[PDB]
RNA sequence: UCUGAGAGUUUGAUCCUGGCUCAGGAUUAACGCUGGCGGCAUGCCUAAUACAUGCAAGUCGAUCGAAAGUAGUAAUACUUUAGAGGCGAACGGGUGAGUAACACGUAUCCAAUCUACCUUAUAAUGGGGGAUAACUAGUUGAAAGACUAGCUAAUACCGCAUAAGAACUUUGGUUCGAAUCAAAGUUGAAAGGACCUGCAAGGGUUCGUUAUUUGAUGAGGGUGCGCCAUAUCAGCUAGUUGGUGGGGUAACGGCCUACCAAGGCAAUGACGUGUAGCUAUGCUGAGAAGUAGAAUAGCCACAAUGGGACUGAGACACGGCCCAUACUCCUACGGGAGGCAGCAGUAGGGAAUUUUUCACAAUGAGCGAAAGCUUGAUGGAGCAAUGCCGCGUGAACGAUGAAGGUCUUUAAGAUUGUAAAGUUCUUUUAUUUGGGAAGAAUGACUUUAGCAGGUAAUGGCUAGAGUUUGACUGUACCAUUUUGAAUAAGUGACGACUAACUAUGUGCCAGCAGUCGCGGUAAUACAUAGGUCGCAAGCGUUAUCCGGAUUUAUUGGGCGUAAAGCAAGCGCAGGCGGAUUGAAAAGUCUGGUGUUAAAGGCAGCUGCUUAACAGUUGUAUGCAUUGGAAAC
RNA sequence: GGUCUUGUAGCUCAGUCGGUAGAGCAACGGUCUGAAGAACCGUGUGUCGGCAGUUCGAUUCUGCCCGAGACCACCA
């Protein structure tokens, strides 16, 4: 929102990325990444991946896997 | 928009005329004064001064200071 | 009123209108609460004399309560 | 949570009984294997102190079972008085309306005592329960709701009732008092108030 | 507040079939004006309708409207349907609103492939004994070519399979009755007698829940979304909650208020072109053409089987067979759903015409129910008709 | 009398130092998954961005001419008011941009102050003048309106006089910068409306009148202090400093003016500069304190921007006025019109923060004899799992345990699991039925009974009789009021941290991850599945604060080899000071007094079907004053 | 709803006015190497967003539709 530019990790399995698209950010710091402490909530906006997410899909939300 | 707005801006402009009117009364009074001193003006001052002291065209604790510094400034003549 | 919601009270106060209602309170006259309509008033008693005589009109609750103690035919010798 | 679901799944793991011998026991046989099939051989995975706080937590709180927020929130209003906390705690933790009612010898389980004050069929001093949370004192009053006699099941409960030893009732009437203060020797000497009370690093 | 109606003039939905250059602009303002004299509050625009760029200048009516006038007996709203190849759908949601309507051919500019079109849909999806006027008998009065104007317009009819041979043609011009010519503002006095019998008064009812048709989206200065439409079947107040379904996740919402062109009116019933300022919607969200619905109704549906009579090329139809993987658009008052015509057992090539039960999958779920008739149309020609006869999901 | 939680991690391991991380609470919280209900409190922080509408201030005709209307042939009577006059208009409502200061307070000086109304008390409620509003006639412009000439009311406005008492002068006396008193001088007060009693004359009722006297009320100023970061901010202030005079404020004041001079501020921080509504308070803590100064409250600032003036008791006034500015709108293109930081509502923003709701029933306000009036204040209703709370989603029984998911890597048996089918049993909610409160021991209304000055009437006051105005209410609630398990459980984790294992697949790929860490070939970790576990109508994570962290240490540190003793000396200001004698008691302890509102802290109690919340009382702290001690 | 751009492989792009679907990389196998990198390469990878006409199988000549996207739809 601001005019910062900021590197972040993809969160989820799969992708969907379209190149200037829209995504729900999260922080998250993670050591793998030097520096890198935010990310995204993968799963409510035009990026939908995030298959059989079956375990918690409370972070990367999804429809409620059906029993 | 209050009710009473434009009556009473229509109404004051009455009250308005008559207390600048009614402040050069006296001012005029107060020039003679300047002009020449006696006791006869300071009565006609004091006279046309109670009128606007009484209400508050002019300040009364105001009209108190001047009365009192026209009297002293005579007494001294 | 002042009060709980859904529960009636109006604390008896000698306030002026200059100040608002949940403001400065002046004198809090005990209190009242609606929410028992048998006995639910209490004041000071004291307040009322020279509250009274030196004018100043609190809220107007305070001249029903004085009917249930009837305070004018002791007073209005001391008023006049 | 607001109820328990499976009540031996937690007898199971808490080596829990609320009959003393019987919320494990003449099922077939009374079995020691814990909830799911992973009961080869265990003696302690985490089980510590503060696990054994965890658990005596989870055997308390479901020998009555009830929530989390009324315990903390009960908790919350004894720590506004004083004395001993923990004893006078555990008397009001056996003082309020369900548990008197199991104990008065009128409610085959206290989910069935939960159940029966949800149903509006218990009266006390006259006033109608919609929620057992009551804290109770001595003086009080509590009676059968007559119009809901028809029941069997308090009716079976009722003649053979366990009575305890510091609440009294009649079944000619069906109606009993908090008489007295107990004292702890009428409870499990198992339990222990410093488990749960030093368990308290939240509040 | 925006100046409560209060309803006590009977409502019929009214139309128009054709093209402009009949007048169609002259004819919608001397309807009115005519009406208003035998008629109070006869509202009219001529160019006050028109609200757009190349509206005002060219003249034409890209986003269709109603236009409302009343007289001391009934009240009506005219569907300002258009021509204007590839503005057919334009067309249809009027059709898709239509109780009554004016065919209007005139003695000039007669009957185009175009009006043959919007007959043939307006017979396919059924409209009860439409009333034809003939236009322009001001200008070139003739004895035969007015003759023929109106030989090819009951032909027309019959070969829909309306009874064009009993189907009433007022002659005379609107053209010269809102001039002032009392010969010709007879004439339309002449056109609504006609009007008054085949042209029936909708049942405004309360068993049933509810029904909206959208035909635009609107938002006020200050108050919020308004939607607009026509009020098919079922009661509604200020306060009730509606469901927005099909092409959306069926969402509620909860009405501001009921309006008719752009100011509050008593009660929706079922049958009444009107519309509702909501409570925390999007115009976004809303779309011109949307159905709409209430919690505890008809479902939408994807699929369903149905027995549809192609258009035969003979009544102005397809000129060759359609495939399955054939994609045309299906129509249920409001929108061009798209869906594949999957066709039974050994049918892949159908031509035209057939009668032939078919199943077929939607792009979207829309609520379906027996007894529906719609048309079915790609490539900007109508290429199937049929009515639904099974729902399977 | 009063309160105390830990853990891992440097490396080969270890001891020491040490940061970091986590386990925990709180949020205008949104978001993610999911979601029955009620009580309860709050609900736009962003763009102090613009904003149709309504309403946010109207009321008084018993203050007035006059207007219109109706009952009346009239006479008139009555209703309202186009308008004048009066009252309130400055209460209130909401946004903290701004201001780092007498702003907020605190304790105080106001011998430096006023104070519409309202209280106490004293004197009367005179005679005149001039009128115009309103209106009539007309032009012009779309209106904004103005002007040309007439016509009448008031308690509208203004002379004259009486003016006790006042105020201001002169003079006299009077006590500790003030003040009372004796005399005179100057000058100043109004009003009528309705009405009883009257043949009338008049007397008078009642509201008010003026000069008055008492108050309080509020306002304002000042003092000592306290509360940001900041000297990689040392000179700053020319009305600034002091003096004289004058002008202006309710009061005094370089508040201002002109003159005479150069002083005033600050190294123990003038000021430079970034930010800021302050406080009570809310979270954490055992504490001082850190946190934010949510929601409300006290006070203060402003009202599109910048000035300015009227009136009024006070305003330059959110919704009064002029100008200029900017926006917007209308336009006859010449000119006019508007200020939701008033409530809701919309557009932009944000991830988002309730309705364009009902009643003025109740509180409260004023305007009014009264009647009656309005009241986006207020009470409500509704939205949001916004937060807490209450509460269901069935009870018991049911066996070596139905099928079946899994396992032991199959055939047992176990787990799921009393889980199940099922025996009945049932309803707070749900569902039909009728009843049903209180809130209105409000206020006035009318008569009755009684009291008092006053009598010849009244009027004023007190008790009872009735009418009442209920928004919510159909509320809460209940009688098998009919039926009914029916109306309702998800979420996350299961390696150690920090409670919660098996199978498959996968092979440092996918990805999980605060830590170590897992998958380059049998992953407790990753993806999924079964089982287990934990919180639950919510669960988790996000982001901020706090705890843990006693980890800049009053509580609560060291300066040898982990940061830390200056390279040393001289040494100003300053800090720290031998013993004995005396004084005061400044500081200090301490008792009493006033204040630090209230809410909120605490304890009891009460309504809260139980708690949330609200109310009852008591309930500290700091400052000032006063009585004690010399221990220091 | 229309004024118009656009969807070609797994991705990006080339493709006489109808004769034909391919490059770069993602990425499978060989050469490979003590093992690993590097490595030269052969693939597979499409009726061209989906449908209706025309004829020489139509991205190719057009039209229609789905979706995204530069204008107009209370709107003085």
């Amino acid at each position: 929102t601001n005019g910062f530019e900021v590197l972040t990790y993809i969160p989820g399995e799969g992708h969907n990325l379209q190149e200037h698209s829209v995504t729900l950010l999260r922080g998250g710091r993670v050591k793998d990444l030097p520096g890198v402490r935010y990310h995204i909530v993968r799963g409510t906006l035009d990026t939908v991946g995030v298959e059989k997410r079956r375990q918690q899909r409370s972070a990367y939300g999804a429809k409620k896997p059906k029993a | 928009n209050i009710k009473s707005n434009e009556k009473r801006l229509r109404q004051n402009i009455k009250r308005n005329l008559n207390n600048k009117g009614q402040k050069t009364k006296l001012k005029t009074n107060v020039k003679n004064f300047h002009k020449e001193i006696n006791l006869d003006n300071l009565g006609n001052v004091y006279s046309q001064a109670d009128r606007l002291a009484r209400k508050g065209i002019i300040s009364t604790n105001r009209a108190r200071r001047l009365k009192s510094r026209n009297v002293a400034v005579l007494n001294k003549t | 009123r002042m009060g709980r919601v859904h529960y009636p009270t109006y604390r008896i106060v000698a306030v002026d209108s200059r100040v608002k209602r949940d403001g400065k309170y002046i004198a809090l006259i005990g209190h009242l609460n609606p929410a028992l309509k048998e006995n639910k008033c209490k004041i000071d008693e004291a307040v009322a004399l020279e509250w009274l005589n030196k004018g100043a009109k609190p809220t107007d609750t305070v001249r029903s309560l004085f009917s249930q103690t009837g305070l004018w035919k002791k007073f209005v010798e001391s008023k006049k | 949570m607001k109820y328990t679901g499976s009540i031996f799944k937690r007898s199971r793991r808490l080596g829990f009984s609320l009959l003393e011998n019987n919320k494990e026991f003449s099922k077939g046989k009374k079995r020691k294997t814990i909830p799911g099939q992973h009961g080869n051989r265990f003696r302690s995975s985490t089980m510590s102190g503060y696990a054994q706080q965890l658990q005596e937590k989870q055997r308390m709180q479901y020998m009555y079972g009830i929530t989390d927020k009324q315990f903390r929130r009960l908790f919350r209003l004894v720590l506004k008085q004083r004395g001993n906390l923990a004893v006078n705690l555990f008397r009001v933790l056996e003082s309020r309306l369900d548990n008197i009612v199991y104990r008065m010898g009128f409610a085959p389980t206290r989910r069935s005592a939960r159940q029966l004050v949800n149903h509006g069929h218990v009266l006390l001093n006259d006033r109608t329960v919609d929620t057992p949370s009551i804290i109770l004192n001595p003086g009080d009053k509590v009676r059968l709701k007559a119009k809901t006699i028809k029941i069997p099941i308090v009716k079976a409960a009722s003649e053979s009732g366990v009575v305890s030893p510091f609440v009294e009732t009649n079944n000619k009437t069906f109606e009993g008092t908090y008489v007295r203060f107990p004292e702890r020797s009428e409870l499990p000497a198992g339990i222990n108030e410093s488990y749960v009370v030093e368990w308290y690093k939240r509040l | 507040a925006r100046e409560k109606f209060d309803r006590s003039k009977p409502h019929v939905n009214v139309g128009t079939i054709g093209h402009i250059d009949h007048g169609k602009t002259t004819l919608t303002a001397a309807i009115c004006t005519v009406l208003a004299k035998e008629g109070k509050s006869a509202a009219t625009r001529y160019d006050q309708i028109d609200k757009a760029p190349e509206e005002k200048a060219r003249g034409i009516t890209i986003n269709s409207a109603h236009v409302e006038y009343s007289s001391d007996k009934r009240h009506y709203a005219h569907v300002d349907c258009p021509g204007h190849a590839d503005y057919i759908k334009n067309m249809i949601t009027g059709a898709a609103q239509m109780d009554g309507a004016i065919l209007v051919v005139s003695a000039t500019d007669s009957v185009m492939p175009q009006t043959r079109e919007h007959i043939l849909l307006a017979r396919q999806v059924g409209v009860p004994r439409m009333v034809v006027f003939l236009n322009k008998c001001d200008i070139a009065t003739d004895e035969e070519v007015q003759e023929l104007v109106a030989e090819e317009v009951r032909d027309l009819l019959t070969s829909y399979g309306f009874d064009g041979k009993n189907t009433p043609i007022i002659y005379g011009s609107a053209l010269k009755a809102l001039e002032g010519d009392p010969k010709w503002e007879a004439k339309i006095h002449d056109l609504m007698n006609a009007v008054d019998e085949w042209i029936p008064t909708p049942e405004r009812e309360v068993d049933k829940p509810f029904l909206l048709a959208i035909e635009d989206t609107m938002t006020i200065t200050g108050r919020g979304t308004v939607v607009t439409g026509r009020v098919e079947r079922g009661e509604l107040k200020v306060g009730q909650e509606i469901e927005i379904v099909g092409l959306r996740p069926i969402r509620k919402a909860v009405v501001t208020g009921i309006e008719m062109f752009k100011k509050e009116l008593d009660s929706a019933m079922a049958g009444d072109n009107a519309g509702v300022l909501l409570r925390g919607v999007d115009r976004k969200e809303v779309e011109r053409g949307q159905v709409l619905a209430k919690p505890g109704s008809i479902k939408p549906h994807k699929k369903f089987k149905a027995e549809i009579y192609a258009l035969k090329k003979e009544e102005g139809g397809r000129h060759t067979g359609f495939l399955n993987g054939y994609r045309p658009q299906f129509y249920f008052r409001t929108t061009d759903v798209t869906g594949s015509i999957s066709l039974p057992e050994n049918t892949e090539m159908v031509l035209p015409g057939d009668n032939t039960s078919i199943t077929v999958e939607l792009i979207a779920p829309i609520a379906c129910e027996k007894g529906s008739k719609f048309s079915i149309r790609e490539g900007g020609r109508t290429v199937g008709a049929g009515s639904v006869t099974e729902v399977l999901e």
